[PDB]
């Protein structure tokens, strides 16, 4: 346990530690959760996911002793979480129990095979001419405008007849566009095979920051357990 | 006591040890005779800018607290003369002898204690009284290229304007000391010094000198307001103040921001610009009134400086260093150049003729790129109209004279079309004394019929 | 005289003690390689090193030259292919030069000089038909890659042989095909017997490029002092 | 608790708390001091904390342009933040930063209700999702660009483009007949506008249902930040409680940005991009979160902003793109051409064009209209160098249909008339849609271009040319 | 009382003192030292004084090489500015920075009075301003520019446009025949052109009316400052105390504030803009300000700047006209027309140009000209990319001049006999306001394209053209 220094922007420096390891969590008195991410001498540094108003200095703090976990399960979809594993939605629990780490090793070169079966969004343009197979990962770059979130929605609209697991993201984006576009999709259903995650501007930019990490490690279990999942960025 | 020592000195920069109950602001003393004004109070030492020349002051020096924050003396003891950014006289001829001095970091005045621009301003060239209206109380910018026709916009403003009740006051900000003179005589030959007051802070004299030049001038015509008056304030140029404070601000080791300029120069000319007001009935009613002039490199008016400027001021008068060698005298560009009063402060015979004509000569500059019937006539006019607001050097024209040729002009009435304008001026101040003094007197435009007679009797002759 | 270093960052050294270092001193550290002194603080010295400074340790002594940039000059190094600190690059067994000269000398200024009115015998048309060179004149050759400027100096060099004028080449961040392509043409035409040339290639430390010409003119204008005529050509200033 | 004041460098003021408890962030606290002999200035200020050191050293924000400031001055802490008035004593009446009145009518009494400024913003479950079209009479605005109510609306500009001219236009319109409350706060612009409109008001008939807060250049940033959220703490209040439609006109957001800029090289952070503070995103998404229509009650905002140097690729306009929901953009170039409003048609973008909300009829002839302005803007670049009569006369067409439509896109606006000297039209939605289709349809290729500068119905088209 | 030396960075040095005995601004200190043992060396240095920072320490700028300076050597203040010889001894005689003779001739013993360089600019009690032309015989400078007895005149031009050229023309047409005393300041030139023009005055006889020190490329960073100051220290002597007309001469004066900036990172300043010393313009004032007329005399002083590129909105060659009477502008683009001088028509200016100094057939013709080569200007993108048959008749018959003008604009210069089989030529200033009336109304304008190239009246023009055919 060590007491914090200096407090600014959700950035703290903290003096004690001695046995925190990089990535490890913290805890305040006040409950929101920190991560350090610098490791100097005599002070630590410690990035908040939540409120910081709160948190005075000499505070104490404490070492949780674990690294990022996010708790993972089939019964998830359909429900909309933060990047960390906290309901948004309300009604009730996440039910899960299993968790998974973030820092999941890539895969190595003899561990894959080549591709040759499709993904299909249902655009003659896309589907066509600039084809998209069930493993690759494809860049989509632009400005504001031009219907980006149109291919997201009709890649995830049209994949009904062919099982995917699919999780959107929306990071840092207004929470009444994710709204909006939750309610849109509900008029088609595609809640009963997707998981969404959102971190609104108003959170601080850490779980931003953390997002697609999530992103990615809520839809690896099924891959892991035999199963076909699709990963979209808004932003 | 308050009483200090010196351990760092350099380009007129100086570091103190002790002084602890200075202010920020405060005047504090050396033993060479001359002042300092304190910008930085850090936990141990404190950041004084010299307001002298530098070579006397050595590490050790003692230096005394005065305890006073800024100030000017003011006073109608100073018309006709010229003073430094303090009140100590430049051309000689004893001492000013003033009693009163004013605080001039003082608050500008509120909501409720101001009015709309009402009373018109002119300086006698039918390019800006006409087409880009000033009114009393106005902010107006002038910025452009070097050399291409700015100072004689303020000269010949304050060479027409000898005919009213009104209080000028000039300044020559970071130019060559000498560069004043053909300034200050010009003005004595046509008599407009003897109730106006110019400061000039030269190259000569150290930086600091510069950041304080503007701020003086509008404290003499602060205190020349608050009272039922009509006041101007010229600053000559700004962007050499700019620079002055650049270059004070880095030696006091403070982080640059987007330029070497640094981040605080808009607080800066905020605290400047909104120094001038036209006060209600409630106040005393005058009028302070500003022509501040910018210089930007390459006439770039989209860098930092021109588009910081713009932000504060009523308007914009663009000089354009193209324009000029055509042969359109001043290169007023009628097309960027906006004035945000408008037509509040104008007298009203002028806009039963022109109250719109900006708009008509925009339309022609902007159908000039497509032109290189209907479209004929519009080019026949607006080649006309550019042709008639030219005007020379040190020969203004009366307010009451410009709205009898804008009628002929805008009522549909190439080679000799100046010269029309001299001799119809004669034929006026020769007949028509019958229109002229009722021009004078209601402000309004008289009969047409007789205005129309008068205008076809000179066209047949 | 002694002291100990404490920083090797990125060829560039510090160095405690060393009470009496003037500055323009060569210094040689304890692995044997030349330094040189360019700043002095008030309780440490700053030192760039000439060679290989992957062997230098935190605590290595370092020690005084005891004079200013001195480079070997003299009849000995014609025939030699040299490194601008003073050491032979093809082997042929050490030097015998004696005399020496500081690289970072005073100028000849003002009463020393006289007007051009000799040509510099090129052989190459173009050039002395339309832009001649005269003896003491300073010519820019400037211009894009793969052109063919090495090709003009190599011509000019060769055709010297008949005006009796010992010359210099100096070659910088260049690539030793080239170089040695030079010096095999040098060596058959025979010009290597009294040009002299230095190189300082790509493989090098950055403070070998940068004190290469000086070198390249000290070791030149010794024999102009004497009453020879000489010419010096660099092959790369960008 | 007390403090000491030990260090001053302007915008920023370094305080010591040794009383062992230290105020918290977003605290006000308060300096009060007399003179001790002639040479000094009684003072009174409050102060905002911004930051932490471990010497029981605070960092606060000056909000007030200050000169006379001394070392050993004591501060008192208050433990709350800026609390502005809300409830029926707001209405009628125009405020500063600390809450204090600017007009002269009067003191407001210290058992009124007030509200303190910050807050978290609402959250997913709560936010609204129907929206509806909201028509001003702006011929190009309620057509290309509808403000959907209870949404963010943005007003995009460079310097001297005619923001400010709509936005008046905007207020006299819609909150003349709109029973909400309304809500007109400045935070950047010249304080010449603001005491001419507080005027107006009270002539205008308006000033018994708005308030006002204003402060405006002539003070440092700390003033300049708070001034955008004080209003929003009144609308917060009345939406919550009370529950009636609210009008937030909120104008120069941008210098909330700029002014956080230059305090930032004195706290400490160091400069990123241009030179903005690193600070961006999360300084701005606190507040642009807080202005939302929620299930209880519908808040109708309108903003302005002013992009720093007329071209968009930079940060804060970046920044702040992500969270309108129609977007009207002004180019400098429409400003020079003479064709007011300065609005361009091809940027403007909002999310009322959907089928579902305009109809059939609004989406076929806005489509034809923009991809026509969008046609001509390379034929009109070609014809400078290549002729007038080298390219085809089906080409020559589009330019020919394409002035008359960007012309008809003028409008002669009421609050103008000082710069117009005329009293200006009316047109309904209706009448604009059934315009545009009617110059499409090629009744108006005879009349001249010139006609249709700065007109409203297209009635009157016909009279200008008759009047030809 | 004495200095010792404890820092030593290149051109700076941090000398340091003891209480009481701290030097002022400008003051000039001296260290000697003999050989104690063969390890060492043997310097005579001089140092000038710049900043104070404290810890009984001032920071100073060598004046010549800092080889070998062993540190805690020994420091002698001499507490006075630096002096330099000035007066009726200084005539023909050469000098270095610190003022020593280097011609080799002999010396100057010290009862020849020695002036202070730093001194402040004279009180607005004592300025004068009056307006008179200065002539030169150039067609291209004397209409669209004239020149202003005590004035200022400024040159700008890149990395050679012919700056040197115009310097020496000058001197070979104004400065033997004026009557003033002359001083000819080699601040940063090339070495050649120093000991070339030193023949040039003494073989003609000239030298017995001229003074020059010279701070030439090969000086280290303190010396390249204070030429210029120690050339117009001189001329200062020459205006005030005999009532002599003074002309001055001087090169690279840009390489002034260069050299600032190459000192400026090593004094410990901030940088600015570009790196340059956060001190450009308020040094440049304290080195422009005074080169001024008065009551008693006139000093007209010649001056070109270095412009780093083809550039003009650098900050150091910007900030010059705050301070330039008349202005003469170069560029390469010109240059490589084949036209000399190629001096631009619509950015050189001058104060005269007003028509109560000139005459109104002087005005008229210059704003004609101007008038006329701004549409030419104008019509460059267009004529470029499609051509000149493109526009129509009153436009083609304006391009048919606009060329010819440029072309009139060239002269052969008297330094360029050696480059051309023609001596320099001479056109008074009534002939050059004489020669564009005749292009303007059509006289001679129907020549060929090239008959205006290397002339000099308007009636060789026609000669030429004959010889052509
Ligand atoms: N095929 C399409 N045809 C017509 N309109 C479309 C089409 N696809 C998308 N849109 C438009 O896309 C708009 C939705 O906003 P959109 O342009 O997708 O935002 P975005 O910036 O591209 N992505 P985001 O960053 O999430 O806002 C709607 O107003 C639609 O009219
Ligand atoms: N109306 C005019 N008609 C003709 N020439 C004019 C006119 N106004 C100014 N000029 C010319 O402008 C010249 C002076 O240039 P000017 O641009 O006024 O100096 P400036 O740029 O103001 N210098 P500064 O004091 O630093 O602002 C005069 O010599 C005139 O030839
Ligand atoms: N005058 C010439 N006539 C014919 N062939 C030539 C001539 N000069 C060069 N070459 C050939 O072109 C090649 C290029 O010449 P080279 O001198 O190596 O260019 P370079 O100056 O080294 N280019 P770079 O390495 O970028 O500086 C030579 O190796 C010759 O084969
Ligand atoms: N319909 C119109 N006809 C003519 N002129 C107009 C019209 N509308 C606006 N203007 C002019 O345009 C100017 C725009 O003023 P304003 O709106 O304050 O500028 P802005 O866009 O807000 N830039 P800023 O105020 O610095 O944020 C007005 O002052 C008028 O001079
Ligand atoms: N009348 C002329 N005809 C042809 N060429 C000329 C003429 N006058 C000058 N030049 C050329 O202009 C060049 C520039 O002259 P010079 O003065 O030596 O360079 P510079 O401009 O002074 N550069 P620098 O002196 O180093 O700052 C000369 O080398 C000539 O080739
Ligand atoms: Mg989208
Ligand atoms: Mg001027
Ligand atoms: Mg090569
Ligand atoms: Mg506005
Ligand atoms: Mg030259």
């Amino acid at each position: 346990v060590g007491t914090v220094i200096q407090v600014g922007d959700g950035i703290a420096r903290a003096h004690g530690l001695d046995n925190v390891m990089s990535g490890e969590l913290v805890e305040f008195a006040n409950g929101v959760m920190g991560m350090a991410l610098n490791l100097e001498e005599n002070n630590v540094g410690i990035v908040i996911l939540g409120p910081y108003t709160g948190i005075k200095e000499g505070d104490e703090v404490r070492r949780t002793g674990r690294i990022m976990e996010v708790p993972v399960g089939e019964a998830l979809i359909g429900r909309v979480v933060n990047p960390l594993g906290q309901p948004v939605d309300g009604l009730g629990p996440v039910e899960t129990t299993e968790t998974r780490p973030i820092e999941s090793r890539a895969p190595g070169v003899m561990d894959r095979r080549s591709v040759h079966e499709p993904l299909q969004t249902g655009i003659k343009a896309i589907d066509a001419l600039v084809p998209i197979g069930r493993g690759q990962r494809e860049l989509i770059i632009g400005d504001r405008q031009t219907g980006k979130t149109s291919v997201a929605i009709d890649t995830i609209i049209n994949q009904k007849d062919q099982n995917m697991i699919s999780i959107y993201v929306a990071i840092g984006q207004k929470e009444s566009t994710v709204r909006t576009v939750v309610e849109t999709l509900r008029k088609h259903g595609a809640l009963d095979y997707t998981i969404v995650v959102t971190a609104s501007a108003s959170q601080p930019a850490p779980l931003l920051f953390l997002a697609p990490y999530a992103g990615v490690a809520m839809g690896e279990y099924f891959m892991y357990k035999g199963k076909h999942v699709l990963v979209v960025y808004d932003d | 006591s308050d009483v200090g020592t010196v351990i760092q000195v350099g380009d007129g920069i100086a570091r103190a040890h002790g002084l602890d109950n200075v202010m920020s602001g405060e005047l504090v003393e050396f033993a060479n005779g001359v002042m300092g004004m304190a910008l930085n109070l850090e936990e141990n030492n404190v950041g004084i800018v010299i307001l002298g020349p530098y070579t006397g002051i050595k590490e050790g020096d003692e230096v005394r607290r005065t305890g006073r924050i800024m100030e000017v003396p003011v006073g109608e003891a100073l018309i006709g003369r010229v003073v430094n950014p303090l009140g100590q006289p430049v051309d000689g001829l004893g001492p000013v002898e003033t009693t009163e001095t004013r605080p001039i970091e003082s608050r500008a005045p509120g909501v409720m204690d101001r009015r709309s621009v009402h009373e018109p301003l002119q300086t006698g060239i039918k390019a800006i009284d006409a087409l880009v209206p000033i009114g009393r109380g106005q902010r107006e910018l002038i910025i452009g290229d070097r050399q291409t026709g700015k100072t004689s916009v303020a000269i010949d403003t304050i060479i027409n304007q000898k005919d009213q009740n009104m209080i000028s006051i000039y300044v020559a900000i970071g130019q060559k000391e000498s560069t004043v003179r053909t300034v200050v005589e010009t003005l004595r030959k046509h008599g407009a010094l003897d109730y106006t007051i110019v400061v000039t802070a030269s190259a000569s004299q150290p930086a600091p000198l510069l950041f304080l030049a503007p701020y003086a001038g509008v404290a003499m015509g602060e205190y020349f307001m608050y009272k039922g008056k009509h006041v101007l304030v010229v600053y000559d140029d700004l962007s050499k103040q700019a620079a002055a404070y650049r270059e004070l601000s880095l030696l006091l080791r403070r982080p640059p921001g987007r330029e070497a300029y640094p981040g605080d120069i808009f607080y800066l000319h905020s605290r400047l610009l909104e120094r001038a007001a036209k006060l209600s009935d409630a106040k005393g009613g005058g009028s302070l009134t500003a022509l501040p002039f910018v210089e930007t490199q390459a006439g770039d008016i989209s860098a930092y400086i021109p588009t910081n400027v713009i932000s504060i001021t009523d308007g914009q008068i663009f000089l354009q260093s193209d324009l000029f060698f055509s042969g359109v005298r001043p290169a007023i560009n009628a097309g960027l150049s906006v004035s945000r009063v408008g037509g509040a402060a104008q007298i009203k015979a002028m806009k039963k003729v022109a109250g719109t004509l900006r708009l008509d000569l925009a339309a022609y500059r902007e159908l000039e790129a497509f032109a290189q019937k209907a479209t004929q006539a519009k080019l026949a006019r607006g080649a006309r109209t550019v042709e008639v607001l030219k005007q020379d050097l040190h020969q203004p024209i009366p307010v009451e004279k410009q709205v009898l040729i804008i009628y002929a002009l805008t009522r549909g009435f190439v080679e000799d079309v100046r010269r029309f304008e001299k001799e119809f001026y004669l034929f006026l101040d020769q007949n028509g004394q019958h229109l002229l003094e009722h021009i004078r007197t209601t402000k309004d435009l008289p009969n047409e019929d007789d205005l129309n007679k008068a205008i076809e009797a000179f066209k047949k002759t | 005289d002694v002291g100990t270093v404490i920083q090797v960052g990125d060829g560039i050294a510090r160095a405690h003690g060393l009470d009496n270092v003037m500055s323009g001193e060569l210094v040689e550290f304890a692995n044997g390689v030349m330094g040189m002194a360019l700043n002095l603080e008030e309780n440490n010295v700053g030192i760039v090193i000439l060679g290989p400074y992957t062997g230098i340790k935190e605590g290595d002594e370092v020690r005084r030259t005891g004079r200013i940039m001195e480079v070997p000059v003299g009849e000995a190094l014609i025939g030699r292919v040299v490194n601008p600190l003073g050491q032979p690059v093809d082997g042929l067994g050490p030097v015998e030069t004696t005399e020496t000269r500081p690289i970072e000398s005073r100028a000849p200024g003002v009463m020393d000089r006289r007007s051009v009115h000799e040509p510099l015998q090129t052989g190459i048309k173009a050039i002395d038909a339309l832009v001649p060179i005269g003896r003491g004149q300073r010519e820019l050759i400037i211009g894009d890659r793969q052109t063919g400027k090495t090709s003009v100096a190599i011509d000019t060099i060769i055709n010297q042989k008949d005006q009796n004028m010992i010359s210099i080449y100096v070659a910088i961040g260049q690539k030793e095909s080239t170089v040695r392509t030079v010096v095999e043409t040098l060596r058959k035409h025979g010009a290597l017997d009294y040009t002299i040339v230095v190189t300082a290639s790509a493989s090098q430390p950055a403070p070998l490029l940068f004190l290469a010409p000086y070198a390249g003119v000290a070791m030149g204008e010794y024999f102009m002092y004497k009453g020879k005529h000489v010419l010096v050509v660099y092959d790369d200033l960008s | 608790t007390r403090g000491r004041v030990i260090q001053v460098m302007g915008p920023v003021v370094d305080v010591k708390f040794e009383n062992g408890h230290l105020p918290a962030i977003y605290n006000a606290l308060k300096i009060q001091h007399k003179a001790r002999n002639e040479n000094e200035v009684d003072i009174d200020l409050t102060l905002e904390v911004a930051l932490h050191l471990g010497d029981d050293t605070v960092r606060t924000i000056a909000m007030a342009s200050t000169d006379g400031l001394i070392r050993g001055m004591e501060v008192i802490d208050t433990g709350a933040p800026i609390s502005v008035p809300v409830g029926e004593v707001t209405l009628g009446r125009v405020f500063n930063v600390l809450g204090e009145p600017i007009d002269l009518e009067g003191d407001i009494p210290a058992d009124a209700r007030r509200d303190p400024i910050h807050r978290p913003a609402p959250k997913f479950e709560e936010l609204a999702t129907e929206v509806e079209i909201l028509e001003t009479g702006i011929k190009v605005v309620d057509l290309l660009a509808p403000y959907i109510k209870g949404g963010k609306i943005g007003l995009f500009g460079g310097a001297g483009v005619g923001k400010t001219v709509l936005i008046q236009e905007l207020i006299h319109n819609i909150a003349q007949e709109h029973g909400g409350i309304s809500v007109f706060a400045g935070v950047g612009e010249r304080t010449r506008e603001g005491n001419d409109l507080y005027h107006e008001m009270k002539d205008s008939g308006v000033i018994s249902k708005t308030a006002m807060v204003f402060g405006q250049m002539n003070e440092p940033p700390g003033a300049r930040m708070r001034v955008a959220l004080t209003g929003l703490t009144m609308a917060e209040y009345f939406r919550d409680e009370q529950g009636q439609d609210v009008l937030l006109f909120i104008d120069n957001i941008f210098r909330f940005t700029q002014a956080g800029s230059e305090v930032s090289a004195l706290l400490g952070r160091m400069p990123s991009a241009v030179g903005y503070q690193p600070t961006l995103a999360t300084e701005m998404g606190q507040l642009q979160e807080r202005i939302t229509s929620t299930a209880k009650g519908s808040i109708t905002s309108i903003q302005a902003i002013y992009v720093p140097a007329d071209d968009y690729t930079d940060p804060a306009p970046a920044t702040t793109f992500s969270h309108l929901d129609a977007t009207t953009n002004l180019e400098r170039k429409l400003a020079e051409m003479g064709i007011y409003p300065a609005v361009d048609p091809l940027a403007s973008t909002s999310r009322a064009l959907a089928p579902e909300i305009v109809g059939e009829e609004h989406y076929q002839v806005a489509r034809k209209v923009q991809q026509t302005l969008q046609r001509y803007k390379e034929l009109q670049d070609i014809i400078a160098i290549l002729g007038m009569d080298e390219l085809s006369d089906e080409d020559k067409l589009v330019v020919h249909r394409a002035r008359r439509i960007q012309f008809f896109l003028s409008q002669n606006f009421h609050v103008a008339e000082q710069f117009t000297g005329q009293p200006g039209s009316y047109v309904p939605v209706k009448e604009t849609v059934r315009g545009f289709k009617e110059i499409l349809e090629g009744k108006y290729d005879h009349l001249p271009e010139d006609a249709f500068r700065l007109v409203g119905r297209i009635e009157e088209v016909v009279e200008k040319a008759k009047a030809m």
